[PDB]
């Protein structure tokens, strides 16, 4: 009389400890392969008074190629995988499966654009821990890559029509979410640290910073952006500044596949039947979630 | 992130400041 | 791009000195500055360097926190502070700097060499109080004669013969530091014997530190 | 601790000829090596950096060469302005602990000249003071190496004299030296013969200058 049944499981991409583990890990990889020559961080005490802390250590420049990694289950636990089409990232998943390790990942620290990640199978998908709350970040997962090549000549090249179609489809998916009669507009960052304002990323150890204004100025040939390689930056691992050594080889290049975006929607509390979206990012944890949203580690019971 | 200095600077520009991981962002 | 340093200094053992280096001509925050010392008769010594834009200074080990290098972005001025000074800290202190790139835009070469240099600042550490020199004559074809400038403090001292009219054959030796802590040197010149008796030879000794100007006649008699 | 060694300490070379200075690092320094020139009473000047890159405003006769822990500075035609002291410096380690070489003094090569020697007894004015300085002078000689021997009543002296040498004369490329025998007036008056014996490459035999107190 016993009935056979599939095991339904509940996922929450916004509360996945795999994210914190990866975050801790990428930090460990960097602390052992991309150490700063000088590091300045805030050193405080109870009362609330702080003095700057400075650390000087060896900072050897090294050639850096992408090493594919993945997370596997320790004896005793299993990794669940949601296979649902257009899975939201939270709620129960009907067609789930198990894997020993997650798919191979080529992690990239960046902002505004997600580089070299996994693409969506069907159409574009957008996910947020809460679309109504405008303080929460919107992760856009593309289903079609948009290549972007950069040169040491401070400029990255991006296909304009390719990229304009992308904003078109991204915009279309936002409507399905915020309303089919609402007006979708893309505006540049509202400001903050240079890491937040520009599209910044690390390619082979070098820290690039590109003006992204041309990418987020849109209403519903190539696109060359002004880029810069910096030696002095603000850290993504902790609050503080770091200084790295200059580049080794004269010409520094970089080829990356744009696979997603980090957006925010302006809290347009005012009645207007229009929504504004700007480049987001900053917490590298959202970069980790965009790849781990379909997994959930659990105990074998 | 240093929220204090973050709000301060953003505020001098008619915007509020909020942390974005370890970075400062102006809304 | 110019570097100018404050004047000479005479310090008492256990005291502190703060030399300054006024930079000008370009964007202050785009340079890193170094301090180099050179004791009398010695070679150059690297003391430390400050990454101005970051406001971070690195130093030479054997200094044991007695030195502190600071910068003042407001006036484009670098400073060298040395504490609990000892006699052997006596030397010329050199200030220097190099262009690092667009530091303000985040670019930085971290160049460790020294392109621009100040004039140097002499710092003498001694328990001695300023003392004008005593000038004694070194009495005589070719005749040699001269002046002994003994027991003065501190350096330097200037010596001339006949107010600068006599320069050929003049030899003014580098000063020597005596056990007493005071300096002493000699100035000599060779002249023809036939000149004695008709012409006069006078050594003029100027010691700025004690505002003393002394002239002495040297005769064979 | 990275040590930089320069050789030779002193190099003599005829004007218009070629000079080659050596610098060695106790370990690898890559190319972070610089060369400086310093004339007496003046601040150093940057000549080369990055081992071979020549600074702006620096004659083309000055060329840098080297890599790893072995470097060389070359001057193809020594001009009067090129005779000075040269220092090498490394700035490759980090944390930074940059260091300089002990220096290589470049001096003018000329023919041997014997010195003229002179001895000066103390003045009456100095004796009234309570001290006595017997001075011995070596006028215009070459090379810079010489030996001054002090004798008091035919007794070899030692530990009570001080020497001072001038820079190389810019007109005849020679050197002058003084030797000062310091004694208390008390000791000076208890002796009679004060002699200064000079030895030099240009003197076939030692030259002695002396006097008798009074
Ligand atoms: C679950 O799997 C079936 C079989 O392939 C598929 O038809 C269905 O659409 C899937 N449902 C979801 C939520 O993707
Ligand atoms: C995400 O999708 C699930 C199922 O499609 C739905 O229950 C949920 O309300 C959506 N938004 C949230 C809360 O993440
Ligand atoms: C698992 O069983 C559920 C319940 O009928 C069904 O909806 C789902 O498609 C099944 N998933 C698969 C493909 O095992
Ligand atoms: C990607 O999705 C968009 C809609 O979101 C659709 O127009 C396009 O055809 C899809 N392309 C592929 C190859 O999936
Ligand atoms: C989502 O955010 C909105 C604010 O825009 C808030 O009103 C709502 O309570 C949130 N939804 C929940 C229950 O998480
Ligand atoms: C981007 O660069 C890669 C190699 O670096 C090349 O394969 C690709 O075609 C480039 N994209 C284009 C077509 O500009
Ligand atoms: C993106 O992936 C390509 C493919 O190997 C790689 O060359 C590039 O370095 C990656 N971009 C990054 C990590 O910035
Ligand atoms: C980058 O380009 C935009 C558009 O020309 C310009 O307004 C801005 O000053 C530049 N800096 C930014 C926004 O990063």
């Amino acid at each position: 009389e016993v009935k056979l049944e599939n095991v339904t499981e509940n996922f929450n991409m916004w509360k996945n400890n795999m994210v914190e583990q990866m975050h801790e890990d990428i930090i460990s990889l960097w602390d052992q392969s991309l150490k700063p020559c000088v590091k300045l961080t805030p050193l405080c005490v109870g009362a609330g008074s702080c003095n700057t802390s400075v650390i000087t250590q060896a900072c050897p420049k090294v050639s850096f190629e992408p090493i594919p990694i993945h997370y596997c289950a320790p004896a005793g636990f299993a990794i669940l995988k949601c296979n649902d089409k257009k899975f939201n990232g939270t709620g129960p998943c009907t067609n789930v499966s198990t894997v020993q390790c997650t798919h191979g990942i080529r992690p990239v620290v960046s902002t505004q654009l997600l580089l070299n990640g996994s693409l969506a199978e069907e159409e574009i998908v957008i996910r947020s821990e809460n679309f109504t709350n405008n303080a929460k970040t919107i992760i856009v997962q593309l289903n079609e890559s948009v290549v972007i090549n950069c040169t040491g000549a401070g400029h990255c090249n991006l296909s304009k029509t390719q990229w304009e179609n992308t904003l078109e489809q991204i915009a279309i998916k936002l409507k399905e979410q915020f309303g089919n009669n609402k007006t979708i507009i893309f505006n540049p960052s509202s400001g903050g640290d240079p890491e937040i304002v520009t599209h910044s990323f690390n390619c082979g150890g070098e820290f690039f910073y590109c003006n992204s204004t041309q990418l987020f100025t849109w209403n519903d040939r190539n696109i060359t952006l002004p880029c810069r390689i910096k030696q002095i930056i603000n850290m993504w691992q902790e609050v503080g500044k770091a200084m790295y050594a200059p580049p080794i080889r004269g010409q520094i290049r970089c080829s990356s596949n744009i696979t997603g975006l980090l957006l925010t929607r302006d809290g347009g509390k005012d009645t207007n039947g229009t929504e504004i979206f700007r480049p987001g990012g900053g917490d590298m944890r959202d970069n980790w979630r965009s790849e781990l949203y379909k997994y959930k580690v659990v105990k074998i019971e | 992130x240093n929220l204090h200095f973050c709000q301060l600077r953003c505020k001098s520009l008619g915007l509020l400041g909020r942390c974005a991981x370890t970075f400062c962002a102006c809304x | 791009v110019q570097l100018v340093e404050s004047g000479a200094e005479v310090k008492k053992p256990g005291s502190s000195v703060k030399v300054s280096c006024k930079a000008s001509g370009d964007t202050f925050i785009r340079y890193s500055f170094t301090w180099v010392r050179q004791a009398p008769g010695q070679g150059l010594e690297w003391m430390g360097r400050i990454i101005t834009i970051l406001d971070v200074a690195h130093y030479a080990p054997h200094l044991q926190g007695r030195v502190t290098i600071t910068a003042d972005k407001s006036t484009s001025t670098v400073y060298l502070e040395l504490r609990n000074l000892r006699s052997d800290d006596t030397a010329v202190y050199f200030c220097a700097g190099v262009y690092e790139g667009e530091a303000d835009e985040g670019e930085y070469d971290n160049n460790g060499f020294l392109k621009h240099w100040g004039q140097g600042t002499l710092v003498t550490v001694s328990s001695a109080s300023t003392k004008g020199p005593s000038v004694f004559p070194l009495a005589p074809g070719t005749a040699a004669l001269g002046c002994l400038v003994k027991d003065y403090f501190p350096e330097p001292v200037t010596v001339s013969w006949n107010s600068g009219a006599l320069t050929s054959g003049v030899h003014t030796f580098p000063a020597v530091l005596q056990s007493s802590g005071l300096y002493s040197l000699s100035s000599v010149v060779t002249v023809p014997s036939s000149s004695l008796g008709t012409q006069t030879y006078i050594c003029n000794v100027n010691h700025k530190p004690s505002n003393t100007k002394v002239d002495k006649k040297v005769e064979p008699k | 601790d990275i040590v930089m060694t320069q050789s030779p300490a002193t190099l003599s070379v005829s004007p218009g000829e070629r000079a080659t200075l050596s610098c060695r690092a106790s370990e690898s320094v890559s190319s972070d090596l610089a060369w400086y020139q310093q004339k007496p009473g003046q601040a150093p000047r940057l000549l080369i950096y990055g081992a071979s890159t020549r600074a702006t405003g620096v004659p083309a006769r000055f060329s840098g060469s080297g890599s790893g822990a072995e470097f060389t500075l070359t001057i193809s035609s020594l001009q009067s302005e090129d005779f000075a002291v040269y220092y090498c410096q490394q700035y490759n380690n980090w944390p930074p602990r940059y260091t300089f070489g002990q220096g290589t003094r470049l001096e003018i090569k000329r023919t041997v000249a014997a010195p003229s020697v002179f001895i000066f007894p103390p003045s009456d004015e100095q004796l009234k003071s309570g001290t006595a300085s017997v001075v011995c002078l070596l006028n215009n000689f070459y090379p810079r190496e010489a030996k001054v021997q002090w004798k008091v009543d035919n007794a070899l002296q030692s530990g009570n004299s001080q020497e001072s040498v001038t820079e190389q004369d810019s007109k005849d490329s020679t050197y002058s030296l003084s030797s000062t025998l310091t004694l208390s007036k008390a000791d000076y008056e208890k002796h009679k013969v004060y002699a200064c014996e000079v030895t030099h490459q240009g003197l076939s035999s030692p030259v002695t200058k002396s006097f008798n107190r009074g």
